[PDB]
């Protein structure tokens, strides 16, 4: 039950490779801005973006240590 | 389509982003180098996700692509590929691409297609009909706003069909009625308020489905059929509590 793993586990539920890369990218932690802001600078397609934003949100909450239960 | 002699990569592939992608695939040294016709034959698949690609022009020259994966900000002339019957798998993820007329008419072979939001905010009449072998159809996030009756009617071997993330407000009568083999259908994250009585009536080999996150009209004299179907089948991914009325939650008795 290691973060890397857990995100690996969220990731794995995306089939397409290019989308999967997106989610790993959103996980990777940015310091000075939010999943939201970070997503604007991006010019990729709709699937990517939804994946990248969702991955970033989950990872941040996981960092928050909220139970999947308490997880939106 | 093809080539008489040697030739520079960048002459075939004027899209700079595409040329770079092709070079990486071809184990090139640069973009400048000329390519033999056989080399184009060697590549069978292409997978790129760069924001800077706006055209797969010169895509036609390489016949032996079986699998295309492309994501970008904008894609401009996917006409280059309307001629590839060797492509089984086509995944297109872009903020907008442009649907030519009849683009899909010649790729009889491909069984899996994922599309993107297009210019017309809709799917053109007869879009898919040449597509018999296609078993997987991803329309998720295409932002579609309506559906053309019979759009799906030629899609018999269609395993699954993802319509989540669009702005559909209604479904054409018997929209789904031509797929015996459909197993999973997702209709979540739309603008549905109600569905045609009998829509899901012929969906036998149908295992999973998604209905949550649509604003369903919960007035007594219409949705009973929808409620009955939900009560009378168990393919409902996320669990029938999920789908919900305006004001209320679950659907429910009445």
């Amino acid at each position: 039950s290691t973060l890397q793993k857990k995100i690996e586990e969220i990731a794995a539920k995306y089939k397409h490779s290019v989308v999967k890369k997106c989610c790993y990218d959103g996980a990777c932690v940015n310091n000075d801005e939010t999943c939201e802001q970070r997503a604007a600078r991006i010019s990729l397609g709709p699937r990517c973006i939804k994946a990248f934003t969702e991955c970033c949100v989950v990872a941040s909450q996981l960092r928050a240590n909220i139970s999947h239960k308490d997880m939106q | 389509e093809t080539i008489t002699v040697s030739t520079p990569i960048k002459q075939i592939f004027p899209d700079d982003a595409f040329a770079e992608t092709i070079k990486a695939n071809l184990k090139k040294k640069s973009v400048t180098d000329a390519v033999t016709q056989n080399e184009l034959n060697s590549i069978d698949q292409i997978i790129a996700n760069n924001s800077d690609i706006k055209s797969v022009q010169g895509i036609q020259y390489l016949p032996n692509v079986r699998y295309l994966a492309l994501g970008g900000n904008k894609l401009h002339d996917i006409s280059a590929l309307k001629e590839l019957t060797n492509l089984t798998y086509l995944f297109l993820d872009f903020n907008q691409l442009q649907l030519p007329n009849g683009v899909f008419d010649k790729l009889t072979n491909l069984k899996e297609l994922y599309l993107s939001p297009n210019q017309l905010q809709s799917l053109p009449d007869g879009v898919f009909d040449k597509l018999t072998n296609l078993t997987i159809l991803g329309l998720d996030m295409n932002q579609l706003q309506s559906l053309p009756k019979g759009v799906f009617d030629k899609l018999t071997n269609l395993t699954e069909l993802d319509l989540s993330y669009n702005q559909l407000q209604s479904l054409p009568k018997g929209v789904f009625d031509k797929l015996t083999q459909l197993k999973d259908l997702s209709l979540s994250y739309n603008q549905l308020k109600s569905v045609p009585d009998g829509v899901f009536d012929r969906l036998t080999s149908l295992q999973y489905i998604w209905l949550h996150d649509n604003p369903w009209d919960c007035t007594c004299p219409g949705i009973r059929y929808l409620s009955e179907w939900i009560n009378k089948h168990s393919g409902v991914v996320g669990g029938p509590d999920s789908a919900k009325c305006s004001g209320s939650g679950k659907p429910v008795r009445s």
